[PDB]
DNA sequence: TGGTGGTGGTGGTGGTGGTGGTGGTGG
């Protein structure tokens, strides 16, 4: 927790040494070193603390991670591979951004996303008709505007050269992967 | 060929020399691989299961909604085994068992072991400890939604414990699968129901505790409530149907129904008359039941009462109905 | 963070204090030539290349320019984004849209002025 | 009659939990 991290930050400066797990647990108000160990591990997994041989190696962030691709046209293979990061604020985008995707195709030209761009997605599964979403249809991803009714869902284009893609929920699997929130272009 | 015969014999000798006598044999010669079953307390359900009961040395799972009757079913199962001389244990992770109601369904309350663990790991450790002993024939775990991990116990509310109980359950099944079959014990897990958020198509209900038990079980049952049983203007029981949603010892997907009467358990004699009709051993002369050329009653209640008061016909019907199905 | 340029009045540079919308910490190294500052636009005139109303266009400030590049400039001391095509003594700023028409104003009457290139686009508007 | 001198890392585990009621019509 943030308070636990602060306790190490000032205790180490005040005394010159980090507090023991027993001391942290006692300050937390519970009779178990596990209380301190859980928070120390959580901070370490966050990348804020280092651990070696059961002891802290030190008390020593890269921005949105680019994860994979997405297709404006026909669906494209879904496979996560974190190839790199970009240093940009989550606060810029309307709901906070979670990761970036690379766009191929031209089926959303009118709204303003085109080939080779980066699209910021906000992770969620609650969405409604008329929004811009990301969907997986049998291990293949597409970005389009949603229109759900009955047992069939329509994924509409935003370019007059492309025609809508329709999937029947009784034959193919459909999971919504998030909600688009913006774009970054550097080409 | 002649060379292959001796080449295989030497390998079998080596394996039996290293890992012990019986580490390999012809599948048609191992009598430890035969299946044995024990009754479940309700005749319709034994017919549905195919083999005639629940298998020993295996894992069984029973899940359903609330006030559905899956503790009475398990106490009914316990009761029959004790009548045959088998020792039993019951593990109440939920902290909700009533001793007297167990005594009143038929259970010998002075010989049934009981534990109330403070952590799921402790419950599973006790399960393994009794399985290794070779002296307990039936274990029951009151609920899996209550098996809390130790890390979750010592923490605070609101902490994230993503996927920890599932990992614990996988480890547990992995470690118990062998001891159960070696000791020939039956382990029954009861489970609850929750909802899947954001599902687009299909049935949203699921169970808690992960995916491992869906694989490692031999039999899974679904138990639900249908209606009320009226002794008059006041309710005196429930109507139940069970489904066999999984089965590794017989054909799956069958069904079964019966009544649970508060304070007594399943009414066997109510099942007997229904099975007799369906099998032409009992005559329904319209609104009137009939048997062997005589008139019986004006309804199911009268028929079962008459049968109860008349052991001769009850035995005659039961010992024939058992044979066909 | 990097400064943001909003509405621009005449007689002062783009980065004048009253033109500063705020600071948004965006790393300047992401773009081909280092981005110096950002500038809000009404991009109805550059749709076909993917610029819209309300989006932000990153600029690396420099007066040097060549043919075929997209440049931020001023004519009549008014800010505009458009591509540059040079005839010689005459130069024209051009659109990338289906309804707009060139700008070839006379330097002797009103001269073009460059402030920087356009390196990339960022947006956060409603979808 | 008298002892020298250290090599080289290996492999991931597991899923959670549903929320909320609109609007009268004809002699
Ligand atoms: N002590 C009791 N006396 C009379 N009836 C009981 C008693 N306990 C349970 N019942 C009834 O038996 C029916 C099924 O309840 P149980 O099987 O005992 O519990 P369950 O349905 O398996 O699980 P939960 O705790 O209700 S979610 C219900 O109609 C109960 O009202
Ligand atoms: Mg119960």
């Amino acid at each position: 927790q943030q308070e636990v991290f602060d306790l190490i930050r000032d205790h180490i400066s005040q005394t010159g040494m980090p507090p023991t797990r027993a001391e942290i647990a006692q300050r937390l108000g519970f009779r178990s070193p596990n209380a301190a160990e859980e928070h120390l591990k959580a901070l370490a997994r966050k990348g804020v603390i280092e651990i070696v041989s059961g002891a802290s190696r030190g008390i020593r962030e890269e921005g949105l991670p680019l994860v994979g691709r997405v297709a404006a046209g026909e669906p494209l293979l879904a496979q996560q591979h974190i190839e790199g990061h970009y240093q940009v604020d989550p606060s810029l985008f309307k709901p906070n951004a979670d990761f970036l995707l690379r766009v191929s195709g031209m089926s959303m030209k009118d709204i303003g996303i085109m080939d080779g761009d980066l699209l910021a997605v906000h992770k969620t599964q609650d969405v409604r008709n008329g929004q811009v979403v990301v969907a997986r249809i049998d291990d293949e991803v597409t970005v389009a505007r949603l229109k759900k009714q009955g047992n069939k869902v329509e994924l509409l284009p935003e370019n007059s050269e492309f025609k809508p893609i329709v999937v029947d929920l009784r034959q193919q699997s459909f999971t919504i992967e998030g909600l688009a929130v913006g774009v970054i272009r550097n080409g | 060929d002649e060379n292959k015969q001796k080449a295989l014999a030497a390998a079998l000798g080596q394996i039996e020399k290293q890992f012990g006598k019986g580490s390999i044999m012809r599948l048609g010669e191992d009598r430890s691989m035969d299946v044995e079953t024990i009754s479940t307390g309700s005749l319709s359900l034994d017919i549905a299961l195919g083999a005639g009961g629940l298998p020993m040395g295996r894992i069984v799972e029973i899940y359903g909604p609330e006030s559905s009757g899956k503790t009475t079913l398990t106490l009914q199962v316990i009761a029959a085994a004790q009548r045959e001389g088998k020792t039993c244990a019951f593990i109440d992770a939920e902290h909700a068992l009533d001793p007297i109601y167990a005594r009143k369904l038929g259970v010998d309350i002075d010989n049934l072991l009981c534990s109330q663990p403070d952590t799921g790991e402790q419950a599973l450790e006790i399960c393994d400890a009794l399985a290794r002993s070779g002296a307990v024939d039936v274990i029951v775990v009151d609920s899996v939604a209550a098996l809390t991990p130790k890390a979750e116990i010592e923490g605070e509310i609101g902490d994230s414990h993503m996927g920890l109980a599932a990992r614990m359950m996988s480890q547990a099944m992995r470690k118990l699968a062998g001891n159960l079959k070696q000791s020939n014990t039956l382990l029954i897990f009861i489970n609850q129901i929750r909802m899947k958020i954001g599902v687009m198509f299909g049935n949203p209900e699921t169970t808690t505790g992960g995916n491992a038990l869906k694989f490692y079980a031999s039999v899974r049952l679904d138990i639900r409530r249908i209606g009320a049983v009226k002794e008059g203007e006041n309710v005196v029981g429930s109507e139940t149907r069970v489904k066999v949603v999984k089965n590794k010892i017989a054909a799956p997907f069958k069904q079964a129904e019966f009544q649970i009467l508060y304070g007594e358990g399943i009414n066997f004699y109510g099942e007997l008359v229904d099975l007799g009709v369906k099998e032409k051993l009992i005559e329904k002369a319209g609104a009137w039941y009939s048997y062997k050329g005589e008139k019986i009653g004006q309804g199911k209640a009268n028929a079962t009462a008459w049968l109860k008061d008349n052991p001769e016909t009850a035995k005659e019907i039961e010992k024939k109905v058992r044979e066909l199905l």
